[PDB]
């Protein structure tokens, strides 16, 4: 009954996107493979509508980041796995992605399994941005630095939440910041109960493709977990 | 320490719960004795407020269950023991009765001696429960009640922290859940003792009495504990 | 769903039994309680049909020795016990208590859950028994010693067994042994998986009551189990 | 070791089965290469003697679950390793496999090497199944096969034991188990590493070949363990 | 320990046996006082059934080498004592006394307070014994006897075995021999002291009193301890 | 006067049978050397009357396994030896081979030394066997597991008892159990005093000769002893 | 050390005693090889001067016990050897063998390599053998010899002192025993081991050549060690 030996080994993924950002509509499409015993993951994603009109670092909190069941847990937390063990059933996870001095994302995503591949589908709505802005005008570099995301529980709906910022690099030197407010929420029956307060802390390296000509993006991802000591 | 020799002999309780559960208000006052170096409990409850919209065995968590300062710790612990530590001053507990497919409970209460005897005064506060459900329609039946409750310390707040389900009974054949979430809180200021990773084996036998008129319930409870392997 | 924490505190606990020695029918009734946690067990017997055939020491290994779910198992062996979590639903067990140089017992017990009482109804058969000898002349002093019985998996018939030898004691010096040899198995589901091999530790305290006049027995036994090591 | 230095690169598998279900005889050969480094097996299954009596999910902890010489210790053990270390003389296992409300499988093995290639040579050997139920009327499913496999050491017969159990898909939405209790013994006579209960988190992926012709099975496993807090 | 303080100054001692060997039976009753600050006895025992069908020198390992919690055992010890820890609750004795081409003793005793008289009750039973041998015959020497008693430690039983033999001086110039396996066991059930591998350096005087008429023993024995190098 | 020194290096054996299974007779003829200060024991049988009736590892229990005198045992435990003790007189050994579902064995063996070699002299009668089982069908491997020996002591007869089960290997993957009864017995004096309870621990391994062509067993086999703590 | 080396694989050894016994002289050579890794001796004795006025029995603790650095010393000492340490310098080794009811050897010895056959040269004086008594009566029997030599460590001559006593078998049925006391000094000066209280467990089995005419004995020993409980 348990969803935890479910990630033993090697698991395909797959992403899908379907985007709205101003009006412009896109689709990014992800496949790869995730090791949840390392927390070890590797994809690589395409745009399949030409052009992306977003940068490629704001999509990197929404495509491999509602993912987060590919988490190192160590031996002393594997009872406190919300997303692990909301599986091969699912969740629900949404957001609401606030850009420093600009507009916002509203994204909905149903992690789940189909057959023996764990499908991500996004659905991303963002409005109010501004022209010539850090976003639309492309001025993020093509980097992502290590952050920490603080997950704790949300009793009253059967679910959790966190809140973290991201800070993306600019091309002159400052700093873009983005406020993430998600809310997790299984399909049918979640985990035995809530886990504890703990944070998860990634890394990721991004990187290009040579062989390719369509506007892409490879991603490489490391994410542990700590926040309870020894009991 | 000075709180573990208030608790030699028996020692009457007192408790009153003043609940408002989706609109509908009522109110239980409950009295009786209980024996600390054998971890018994002996209460007897009435509804003043003359019918109750919520089964009895919804509510025994909330009244005895909360009176856990009448725990059998054994000889080779009596160092894990936070509910006698802070005490005769008291402490609040407060927590979060989550019903599955179903509302939520909000309760809190203070646990502290009145004198000699023990008085135990809840607030309670039902919302979300779904019309003609098991617990609004009483579909529960009139059984008794027994799990264990895995107790672990929490440093920041001085108090502990601990988190169970319940599985109760229906008239169908079915299992209707409950999961608690409790936190303690002294109410200050003497420092107390803060455990390590405990739990409570705890069983509750639920009984009537035949010469009374009102809604009632007769209860007997039996808590011991576990989990530490001192020897 | 575990059966483990229905015996927390006290147990009411009820015995029958319906003897057939050489033709010679009786019946023993017993009632007590009986305290899981300390292998603490205290209950009374009463013979409803006059004398008795067989001495009392006989039967203490077939009336309150097939109730072995109020074995004190230490805090490293709670899941290798097959007596408690085979509960609600019960067992049965079946002996063939082999007497050297004179006959044979054959029981059939069948401990279960009526209600909240734990209820032994033992059958008991024995015939090939020798006139002028141990037993039936009732030469056995009134006292049981201390023992050992080891327990061991059976997988192949989803249940447990043991083998083991009782030493009776003879009012002329000597020794009556008896060689035990049971088969339990549990009534529908019975635990997860069959238990290591590990031995249980009995003491038992035979005793009078001064204020009956039926062919009586008190009996106050403990029990305690080890065999396994720290793992 | 000198054990450990054997399973560097890919080493080929070959899997000889003799069984006899019921009266039913069959055999099942199998060959594939196995990594272990990764903890991974690509193995492809024939049945020599044409049909097979019994599902093909019910050989799949016979076949490729007794080769677990080929588990991904991680860097902060290697020094619980039975089964690396067993090797190249080899090791003896045997398990009783018991379905519920069925009968039960006798297996034997013998896992060594031969010059390079590893070879298992099982006998399989089953009764008691009742005609017309799950196994024997081919009511299982074919989905894979996942959970854990506690390993506990054993001083007496300078070996281990394992024990788990296994939950497969019926066709008719139900779930068919499978108690594993399983015994592995080196066949001599160099000393090896006793463990200190770990276990082993373990995945198999099944699927068919779309160009055979035969009954096939082609298998994909996945084996890692934990259990172990050093770090 | 509080059991030691009870044989400070001279004790009485009483001592009943019932003896049955080879169908004839007999009886002797013995008294006197004990000196355990020293380690000396002095009793007189007398034949309360006329004639004695064993020599005198058989029965002096039944009758005062079972009261041997009047053992001197010295300042740097005081800790490996289980005779004088059993008190004032007491302690059951049998030994098993086989004589080398002759038959077996088969004694059991228990050794506690009556008030302030330390009462010794023996139950004996001997057989195959041949007739016209030395026991039967009367064929050994009124001489004493002494030698050690290598007492070690039994965790099982919650007491101690000890193992000797006795050398018996025949009238024909022979030696006739007595093995001795003795095991104690508290009447429980205060937690006792267990000994590690001491021995007891003891010898007895046998005598006659002049002024007697019934077949009567005068008894003088010493007991000391050894074989721990605490220092 | 000690036999413990007759073991020292190298000692030549020499192993007869009479056999009568069925109204089958034959008769096996076994030499070799036994180092008892490894336990290492290596000999060589042959079958002097043609064919053997029986399998060859059903006479492993009674050819090689009544000379236990080959049994290393620590130098803690050199004085509790029965086996080396009743040398160079020698001992008895008669059992009562129980074999499941089918018949028995019962042998009468007489280890002694005659001049320097150590004679083993084995009369062997076996009845009430079963045609087209797993005896004389000859349905059993070619090998012998590792097992254990629990010897105590059987005072009232001067001698020694064991008892325990082997489980002998079928062909189809099933395992033959065989219960073991034996009693020995010194011929003229044998030890001090018998042992205290230990148990022996065998292990052998089955071969052939490549140049023989009558019908042979190889034999090497290790015995060691445990079972008692240091003192 | 560097004298342990030397005895590795077979060691010729030269024997030669000049003897005066009683007046009596004579002279015995011997020769042969000696195995140390297992401790095994094979030797071929000569009376040069022809006849011998003593049993060849009792010059076997002269001749072949004084060569005594061909003992096998087990893996787990290999420190406790002064026999092997006092290597290729020598030692000289001395005894003073004391016949009961009769006269006393006097022997002094010097055991040393001359390049590689190791020499012993032995100059033996006796005195005090009453006429016509067992040893110049040659009423000795012609059997082995076999007993422990109770080593143990004598700090100021920086050498070892042992003391054992012989069991010699006489042809009228008696024992004619032979206490022996021995001193062993290095020749100097090289520091060696100095052991802590060991013992050697030693057989030596005595007969003849079919093929001589001269009075002559055919010797082979067997020397281990026990005694330490390092492990």
């Amino acid at each position: 009954s348990k969803g935890e030996e479910l990630f033993t080994g090697v698991v395909p993924i797959l992403v899908e996107l379907d985007g709205d950002v101003n009006g412009h509509k896109f689709s990014v499409r992800g496949e790869g493979e995730g090791d949840a015993d390392n927390g070890k993951l590797d994809l690589k994603f395409i745009c399949t509508t030409g052009k992306l009109p977003v940068p490629w670092p704001t999509l990197v909190t929404t495509l491999t980041y509602g993912v987060q069941c590919f988490s190192r847990y160590p031996d002393h937390m594997k009872e406190h796995d919300f997303f692990k063990s909301a599986m091969p059933e699912g969740y629900v996870q949404e957001r609401t992605i606030s850009f420093k001095d600009d507009g916002t994302y509203k994204t909905r995503a149903e992690v789940k399994f189909e057959g023996d591949t764990l499908v991500n589908r996004i659905e991303l709505k963002g409005i109010d941005f501004k022209e010539d802005g850090n976003i639309l005008g492309h001025k993020l570099e093509y980097n992502f630095n290590s952050h920490e995301v603080y997950i704790t529980a949300d009793d009253e709906k059967n679910g959790i939440k966190a809140e973290f910022k991201i800070r993306h690099n600019v091309e002159d030197g400052s700093v873009q910041l983005a406020d993430h407010y998600q809310q997790n929420t299984p399909i049918g029956d979640g985990p035995d109960l809530l886990p504890d307060e703990h944070y998860l802390s990634t890394q990721s390296v991004l990187s290009k493709d040579p062989n390719e000509k369509r506007d892409h993006m490879v991603l490489l991802e490391f994410v542990t977990a700590d926040g309870i000591t020894e009991g | 320490s000075k709180g573990e020799r208030l608790f030699r002999g028996k020692v009457p309780i007192l408790v009153e719960l003043k609940g408002d559960v989706n609109g509908h208000k009522f109110s239980v006052r409950g009295k009786g004795k209980g024996d600390a170096t054998n971890g018994k409990l002996t209460l007897k409850f009435i509804c003043t407020t003359g019918k109750l919209p919520v089964p009895w065995p919804t509510l025994v968590t909330t009244l005895t269950w909360g009176v856990q300062c009448f725990a059998r710790y054994p000889k080779h612990m009596k160092r894990h023991d936070f509910f006698k530590s802070a005490m005769p001053k008291g402490y609040v507990q407060e927590r979060t009765i989550s019903f599955k497919k179903d509302g939520t409970y909000k309760t809190r209460a203070e646990v502290k001696f009145e004198g000699r005897t023990l008085v135990n005064r809840i607030k309670l506060k039902g919302r979300d429960f779904k019309e003609k459900g098991n617990i609004l329609g009483h579909k529960l039946r009139y059984n008794g009640i027994s799990d264990k409750v895995y107790i672990t310390a929490d440093k920041r707040k001085n108090g502990i922290k601990a988190k169970f389900k319940i599985r109760h009974n229906v008239k169908d054949g079915s299992v209707q859940l409950a999961d608690h979430y409790q936190q303690n809180t002294p109410i200050g200021r003497g420092p107390v003792l803060l455990p390590r990773n405990h739990y409570l084996s705890t069983r509750s036998v639920l009984s009537k009495d035949p010469k009374e008129k009102r809604d009632h319930m007769v209860l007997l409870e039996f808590v011991t504990a576990a989990g530490i392997k001192h020897g």
